[PDB]
């Protein structure tokens, strides 16, 4: 019968899940829990680099806020 | 163990070539009217693994399914050492047999294995697709007694 | 890097599947197996006798409507222009031009293949 | 100036038409079965091709 | 090594100039021109110009599939010429091969050469601009200004593939 | 009458055509005819790309804004009513 | 131009891309911005011929600029005297640098 | 053709405005307006003289006016700021369209203390 | 309904374009100090590598102009680890 | 100047010299003269991407435009030749020496 | 850590791909009045592992009047430039974010042609050269049409980057403004990827087997997997094209499941138009292509250039 065709469907379906879901969550592991930031212009790289600077532990990931200014 | 291990990878070797036989697109007359109903929904070929692919370059069996005459002759064995290997040859009906009803003709080869080595012979003018397909679950199980890895290890 | 990465994993893993099919399988190699393939008779003459191009026309037409598609694939980006009476216009004039060259090499039997 | 490297040299056609070359493109011919999908097995067709 | 990016995909641009320059048989001529065009686009990119750097090997990779096509048709031979099957193509393929290597074996020894002309080794990236933070890709700024300031680049390059479509019906109507 | 004879054989014969030429032509005529093309315009030039380099003040420019909470100087109200 | 057509029509067809100090999509600049500048003021209305002697401050440094010819000849000499002092055990870079 | 003049490390020395740019894109808006005035004149000094040499004073006040704003949202509104750029700084493209509901909550917060 | 949200994703792009610009000047301010320090350290460092040259003249401009002009890569990074040199050279174009 | 120059500028001479030297195939010269127009292509590129000439960076595109123009006429005319002799030599067209 | 995420992106690939040669055998088979596979392994499961094993220890030939180094290097290329269009494809986050990843999909997509050209040429064979130069045809026949095509939905995006496809239709789907379009590409992705009824550069019931007639065992496997793997990247494609997914950036895997299912079904319906229809003629797709598609497309381009100006909804630029 016609649902004995949906075990190899599924199996493709599981396979295809599989890089969407492993992309997103290799993006938060490496970036400190967040999404991988985007730069697709210069000012984004540019703003990208001065967080790697002001974090302090050269990691664009790592965020400063208000306790950073005395 | 040096026998468990080769012993264990001619039973892999063996399940993949059985369980994904592809005959060449190779048919000469009546016969290949059953081969044809082989692949129809009764039967269903396929659903064994069992796929035809026209090139010879991606054959496994050679189902020789009609007379064989001696014009056609060179061009079977032209096609049948194109395949690469392994390959096996499949005889269907009494004229790849041995001739058959024209086996007295001045232009028949009396048998298809004067020309290729053969496999498994099916009987029958024409054996039936359900008869084929006997022959073809006996080809199975030639494949899966191979031991050429076992032999190889006791070379 | 990440792209150079990617680019040499892949043509990587498929070196390494072609280096496994060629030296893992069992080999023999005898003249008429590896000979030219026609449907079990020799063939006839080199395959690599000229083969007449039916279609030649199309082709070159092909080269010139390729490069029309370089100079409309900027239109997105133009449409960002603050002089957009301008820019409509010549966006429109470019597509009208090249409908203009299909329907002379249509009308005058470009697109029919050579007999 | 008639030279020995222009011997051969002869005036042009009077009207600049030089007679075609009689040089034969050859067809490409294909052995069309037997062992083809299309060819019922049997059939050898010697098949003619310019394309 | 990687700041060397620009000069050894230039390395290989010149290595594919000198495949098809040799002249074997046109089909390993376009697959010279595939590879130059591809390290071509490469280049350009490492500049900045990713539209370009694409957009010219998408053409050439147009341009070099009709090649083939008109190769099998008009420009094949029973045996065609590999590198090494002809004694001419082999000489030219590895004269340019010599005169490439030495200006690359110099060059970096000296992080200089002359060649003809003085050219400095240091690396391609000394040139590079110090200082962008800009909203926007300067060359598709460039590109899309064809559409407003270009007008008159618009009408000449559109009027003149119009007439080509024209003149290569009348060129090939014997 | 031959207006219509024409466009029916048309339609019969090469509809693809017929609906080819008829988006062409709204492609060419409706812009013109558009009352909201010329937002189109406007909002290009409202897109701050660059940085407002500011006017030297030199004690005349009433036109100007001091602060850009001033009410002097081009507003958007226009665009967020859009 | 041979024949002077656009000024006697006033239609700019191609001068609008004849320099790179010309005005540009949202105001960006060349590299060479005010170099270019400087050399095509200085050089307006007096001739090539006065311009090739009296102008050719300008030029060298917008020369410069384009193509950087002297600062690479001086960064390769300062490169070139590190690497002297570095195999002779005479000089130790920073931390920063 | 000269020695190429330039300011002394010490004279290049400011206390430093460290926030990542999610902070500084949550609070940009405030900001642009509490600190127009000493950034509109370092702007106008750096396209008039084209020479950051000589605009360094200005540069200075820049980000004394910077320090001083972000003290005044640290004393009375830490704690709905940090929120607000906490959301912000999860976004790969740090938009705003993904938190209008911390935002109000900032936008608030200093309009009532501030 | 595209009409309608390309509208508000107008109204986005400015609201976003204009944060940028109330930053620029910080940022811009925090540019000068950065390139001018990393110039001045590249002055002291060419002082000691090269005060034994004969006729070398530390920090000498290649320019007649006496006019502030902008460093390209190699004058900014020209002493300085290739880690730093090929982020700041071709970071933004091989960020993936 | 920089390194890139070298390699670009001689790109470009051996696509002329492979253009200037004949063989046989009409076809492998007309492709020496697509590679010439390439190395153009990118020595342009460089030059206009470096200097941040904005208005310029279409001029490559527009370089493309009319090399295929020039590869269309080309292809044109090997057309004809190969349809006279029967191939693309170059040898065939020596009619015109009288 | 992006090395690990690279093989989390092509491993499964090869496994997909492994099981759409299943799916589609079950699925003919079915709208054929028959099973397909369900005897290797439960409801025909370890049908395509062994196919695999199969081949890669069959003996692998190199034909008497091959040219050697061409003949290896295609099957290469076909399976490199394969799995090269998975790598900025947003599912919801790309592997490689690239701004033109669209114009990088054309060009690797017009590379990847160039494994059937030589194959076909360097197998020195009558059958293979003649599928190789139906290639050459097929590509001039979709390939203009296809990027036109492109242009006009990128005309609503604002952008070539495919990840802001997912911005633009987080409202509705493009398939609504643009059906025309989407019917047009839906068929130029067919011929795209050699599928029926535009099967013609194997062409079986013709060809035998066209360019890859000489091939066998691995160096078969190689342009088998690259076609289906191509057929699963442009149905992802046509996804996101026309169907996009919303996306939660705190729930990504709500985006993948959502989009993974509409892709499947996608590639489904190549499966399903395949079990229908016959074999075109590949001079009647070049003319389907440039006297129907072509038309078509520059009116709907000249269409979408002017819609967005006169609606005053021009997209962002970013
Ligand atoms: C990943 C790469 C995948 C391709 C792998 C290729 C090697 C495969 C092994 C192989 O060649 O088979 C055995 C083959 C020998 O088998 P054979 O039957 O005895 O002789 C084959 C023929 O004599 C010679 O074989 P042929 O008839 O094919 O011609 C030899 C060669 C011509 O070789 C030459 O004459 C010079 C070397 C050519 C390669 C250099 C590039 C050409 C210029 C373009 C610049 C590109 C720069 C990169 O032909 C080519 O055009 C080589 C194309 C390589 C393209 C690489 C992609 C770029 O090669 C050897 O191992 C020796
Ligand atoms: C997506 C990719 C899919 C890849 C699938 C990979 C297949 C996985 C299953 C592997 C099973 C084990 C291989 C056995 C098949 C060997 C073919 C055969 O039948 O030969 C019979 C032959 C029989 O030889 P014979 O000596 O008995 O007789 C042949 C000689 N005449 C003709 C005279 C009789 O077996 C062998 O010769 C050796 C068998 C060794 C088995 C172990 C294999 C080791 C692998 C290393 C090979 C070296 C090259 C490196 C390759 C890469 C390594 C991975
Ligand atoms: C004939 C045999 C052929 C066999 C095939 C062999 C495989 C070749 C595969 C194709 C080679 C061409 C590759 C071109 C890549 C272009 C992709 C691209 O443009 O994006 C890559 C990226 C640019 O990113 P972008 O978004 O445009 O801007 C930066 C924003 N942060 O930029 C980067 O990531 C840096 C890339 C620089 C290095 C490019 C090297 C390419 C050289 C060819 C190899
Ligand atoms: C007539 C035969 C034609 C044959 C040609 C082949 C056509 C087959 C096309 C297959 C794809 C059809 C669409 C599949 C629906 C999948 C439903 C799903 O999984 O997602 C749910 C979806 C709503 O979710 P969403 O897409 O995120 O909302 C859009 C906002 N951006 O759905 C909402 O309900
Ligand atoms: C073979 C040669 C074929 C050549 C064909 C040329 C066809 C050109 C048709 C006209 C295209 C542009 O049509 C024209 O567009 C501009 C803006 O885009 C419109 O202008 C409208 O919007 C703009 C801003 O967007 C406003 O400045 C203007 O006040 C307003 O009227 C015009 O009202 C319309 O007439
Ligand atoms: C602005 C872009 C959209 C506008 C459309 C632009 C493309 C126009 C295409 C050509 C239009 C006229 O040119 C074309 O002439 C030929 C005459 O041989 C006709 O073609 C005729 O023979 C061919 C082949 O049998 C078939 O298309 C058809 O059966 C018949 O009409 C076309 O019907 C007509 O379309
Ligand atoms: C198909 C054939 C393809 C052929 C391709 C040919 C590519 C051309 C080769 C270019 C090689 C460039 O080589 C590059 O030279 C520079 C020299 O400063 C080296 O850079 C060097 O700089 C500093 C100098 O202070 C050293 O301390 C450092 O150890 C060293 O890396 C790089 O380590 C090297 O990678
Ligand atoms: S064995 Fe019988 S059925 Fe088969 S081909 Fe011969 S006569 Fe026909």
């Amino acid at each position: 019968m016609w649902f004995e065709v949906l075990p190899g469907i599924a199996v493709m379906g599981v396979c295809l899940f599989i890089p969407g879901m492993a992309t997103a969550r290799i993006h938060r592991f490496s970036n400190g829990g967040k999404e991988k930031r985007v730069a697709h212009y210069p000012y984004q790289w540019y703003l990208m680099e001065r967080d790697r600077r002001v974090s302090g532990v050269n990691r664009s990931y790592v965020s400063k806020g208000l306790e950073n200014i005395d | 163990r040096g026998e468990y291990v080769v012993a264990k990878l001619d039973d892999l070797i063996n399940w993949a070539r059985r369980s994904s036989l592809w005959p060449m697109t190779f048919g000469l007359a009546c016969c290949a009217v059953e081969m044809m109903h082989m692949a129809a929904p009764r039967y269903d070929m396929d659903r064994f693994g069992v796929v035809f692919r026209a090139s010879p370059r991606q054959s496994d069996v050679m189902i020789v399914a009609g007379t064989l005459t001696n014009k056609m002759a060179p061009a079977l064995r032209k096609v049948y050492d194109q395949m690469p290997e392994p390959r096996y040859v499949v005889s269907m009906g009494s004229c790849a047999n041995g001739g058959g009803y024209y086996h007295y003709s001045y232009s028949v080869v009396r048998g298809c294995d004067r020309i290729v080595p053969v496999d498994i012979y099916v009987p029958g003018c024409p054996p039936t697709a359900e008869a084929l397909l006997y022959g073809i679950l006996q080809l199975q199980k030639k494949i899966k007694r191979e031991k050429r890895l076992r032999i190889w290890y006791r070379r | 890097m990440n792209l150079m990465l990617a680019l040499l994993t892949n043509f990587t893993l498929a070196t390494l599947l072609v280096i496994i099919a060629f030296w893992l399988p069992q080999l023999n190699v005898y003249s008429e197996k590896t000979s030219p393939y026609e449907c079990g008779f020799d063939p006839m003459g080199s395959a690599r006798l000229p083969f007449s191009m039916k279609f030649f026309l199309v082709a070159i037409t092909f080269l010139l409507f390729d490069l029309e598609i370089a100079l409309l694939l900027p239109l997105p980006w133009a449409s960002q222009t603050a002089n957009l009476n301008t820019m409509l216009t010549m966006a429109l004039f470019l597509i009208i031009l090249l409908a203009v060259s299909l329907a002379y090499e249509w009308t005058q039997k470009g697109l029919e293949w050579t007999e | 100036y008639p030279t020995k490297e222009t011997a051969h040299w002869k005036p042009p056609p009077w009207n600049d038409v030089d007679p075609p070359k009689d040089t034969l493109v050859s067809n490409l011919t294909l052995n069309f079965g037997p062992q083809h999908p299309a060819a019922h097995g049997v059939l050898r067709l010697v098949m003619e091709l310019s394309g | 090594m990687m700041l060397y990016i620009v000069f050894i995909l230039s390395v290989i641009f010149v290595m594919g100039f000198v495949g098809f320059s040799s002249k074997p048989s046109p089909i390993y001529g376009g697959l010279g021109l595939i590879v130059s065009g591809g390290v071509g686009c490469g280049i350009v990119l490492n500049f900045g110009g990713s539209f370009l750097g694409l957009m010219v090997f998408l053409i050439y990779l147009g341009g070099m599939m009709v090649v083939f096509g008109y190769t099998t048709a008009m420009a094949t031979e029973q045996y065609p010429e590999i590198w090494l099957s002809n004694k001419a193509v082999l000489g030219a393929f590895v004269t340019g091969l010599l005169m490439e290597f030495f200006m690359v074996y110099y060059v970096l020894k000296d992080k200089e050469v002359e060649v003809v002309f003085e050219f400095n080794g240091l690396g391609d990236w000394v040139i590079y601009d110090t200082g962008d933070s800009g909203f926007f890709s300067e060359e598709a700024m460039g590109i899309a200004a064809l559409y407003s300031y270009g007008t008159w680049l618009v009408i000449v390059t559109g009027w003149s593939l119009l007439i080509g479509v024209v003149v290569i019906m009348e060129i090939t109507r014997g | 009458e031959r207006v219509a004879a024409f466009l029916k054989n048309v339609w019969a014969k090469e509809p693809v055509l017929v609906a080819s030429f008829a988006i062409a032509g709204l492609a060419v005529i409706l812009p013109t005819l558009s009352p909201y093309t010329k937002y189109s315009l406007m909002i290009n030039r409202a897109t701050p790309y660059n940085y407002p380099v500011p006017l030297r003040d030199d004690g005349n420019m009433p036109d100007v804004p001091s602060h850009p909470q001033d009410p002097q100087g081009p507003s958007l109200e226009w665009l967020k009513r859009l | 131009p041979f024949f002077d057509v656009q000024k006697r029509l006033g239609v700019d067809l191609d001068r609008w891309m004849t320099i790179q100090s010309a005005e540009q999509p949202h105001k960006i600049p060349s590299r060479c911005h005010a170099f270019e500048k400087e050399w095509i003021e200085c050089a307006h209305g007096i001739g090539s011929i006065r311009a090739e002697k009296e102008c050719k401050i300008e030029f060298e440094d917008f020369r410069e600029c384009l193509l950087r010819q002297k600062t690479m000849k001086r960064l390769h000499a300062i490169r070139r005297q590190r690497e002297k002092l570095i195999k002779e055990g005479k000089y130790t870079p920073p931390p920063h640098h | 053709p000269g020695i190429v003049e330039l300011p002394s490390l010490e004279d290049l020395k400011v206390q430093e405005v460290k926030v990542s740019s999610s902070v500084l894109k949550a609070a940009a808006h405030h900001y642009g307006a509490q600190c127009d005035k000493p950034n509109k004149e370092f702007m106008l000094c750096r396209w008039e003289e084209k020479d950051p040499r000589r605009c360094l004073e200005e540069g200075k006040l820049v980000n004394q006016c910077a320090l001083e704003f972000f003290r005044q949202i640290k004393r009375h509104c830490a704690e709905p700021f940090t929120e607000y750029w906490t959301c912000i700084d999860y976004s790969g493209l740090q938009l705003f369209r993904r938190c209008r509901k911390q935002q109000a909550q900032f936008d608030e917060c200093v309009l009532d203390k501030l | 309904s595209m009409m309608k949200w390309n509208r508000e994703r107008r109204r986005l792009q400015i609201e976003d374009f204009e944060a940028r610009i109330a930053l620029m000047p910080l940022l811009q301010a925090e540019k000068d100090r950065r390139v001018l320090q990393m110039l001045r350290e590249n002055l002291e460092e060419e002082a000691t590598v090269m005060k034994d040259v004969p006729g070398w003249k530390v920090g000498e401009s290649v320019f007649h102009t006496t006019r502030w002009v902008t460093p390209m890569m190699g004058e900014l990074y020209g002493l300085r680890a290739s880690e730093e040199v090929l982020s700041a050279t071709y970071g933004f174009i091989w960020y993936t | 100047m920089s390194m890139v120059y070298m390699n670009i500028m001689m790109a470009f001479t051996v696509s002329l010299v492979g253009l200037l030297m004949y063989r046989s195939h009409l076809m492998s010269s007309l492709l020496c003269l697509e590679g010439m127009m390439l190395s153009l292509f990118v020595m342009a590129a460089l030059t206009i991407l470096n200097s941040h000439f904005t208005l310029a960076s279409m001029m490559p595109i527009i370089l493309l435009v009319f090399a295929a123009c020039e590869a269309a006429l080309g292809l044109s005319l090997l057309v004809m030749v190969s349809n006279t002799y029967g191939t693309d030599y170059v040898q065939n067209l020596n009619l015109l020496q009288c | 850590m992006f090395m690990i995420n690279i093989l989390m992106l092509i491993i499964p690939i090869l496994l997909a791909v492994a099981f759409l040669t299943l799916v589609e055998r079950k699925v003919l088979g079915y709208m054929q009045l028959r099973k397909g596979p369900n005897v290797v392994g439960p409801y025909g499961l370890l049908q395509p592992i062994a196919d695999a094993i199969k081949l890669f220890i069959k003996e692998p030939l190199r034909p008497a009047t091959s040219s050697a180094s061409m003949f290896i290097l295609a099957p290469i290329m076909a399976l490199g430039l394969a799995l090269t269009m998975w790598i900025p494809l947003p599912m919801p986050y790309p592997l490689i974010n690239m701004n033109l990843g669209v114009l990088f999909m054309l060009a690797m997509s017009s590379l990847a042609v160039y494994s059937i050209l030589w194959s076909g040429w360097a197998s020195n064979s009558k059958y293979a050269l003649i599928g190789a130069l139906r290639a050459v045809a097929q590509t001039i026949s979709y390939e203009v049409t296809l990027a036109i095509i492109l242009l006009s939905v990128l005309l609503m995006s604002g952008s070539f980057t495919l990840s802001t496809l997912i911005t633009t239709q987080e409202q509705m789907w493009l398939i609504l403004p643009a059906w025309p379009l989407a019917m047009m590409w839906f068929i130029s992705t067919l011929a795209e990827t050699n599928r029926a009824p535009f099967d013609l550069t194997e062409g079986e019931s013709e060809l035998v087997s066209g360019f890859n007639v000489e091939y066998a065992a691995g160096p078969f496997a190689l342009f088998f997997m690259a076609e289906y793997a191509n057929i699963i990247m442009m149905n992802i494609f046509t996804a996101i094209l026309f169907l996009g997914t919303s996306h939660n950036p705190h729930m990504p895997e709500l985006y993948t499941i959502n989009f993974t299912i509409k892709s499947l079904l996608l590639t489904m319906s190549f499966l399903w138009i395949r079990a229908s229809y016959p074999r075109f003629r590949y001079d009647q797709l070049m003319h389907l292509l440039w006297k129907n598609f072509l038309p078509l497309t520059l009116a709907l381009c000249m269409w979408h250039v002017s819609l967005p100006i006169l609606t005053s909804g021009i997209p962002p630029q970013t």
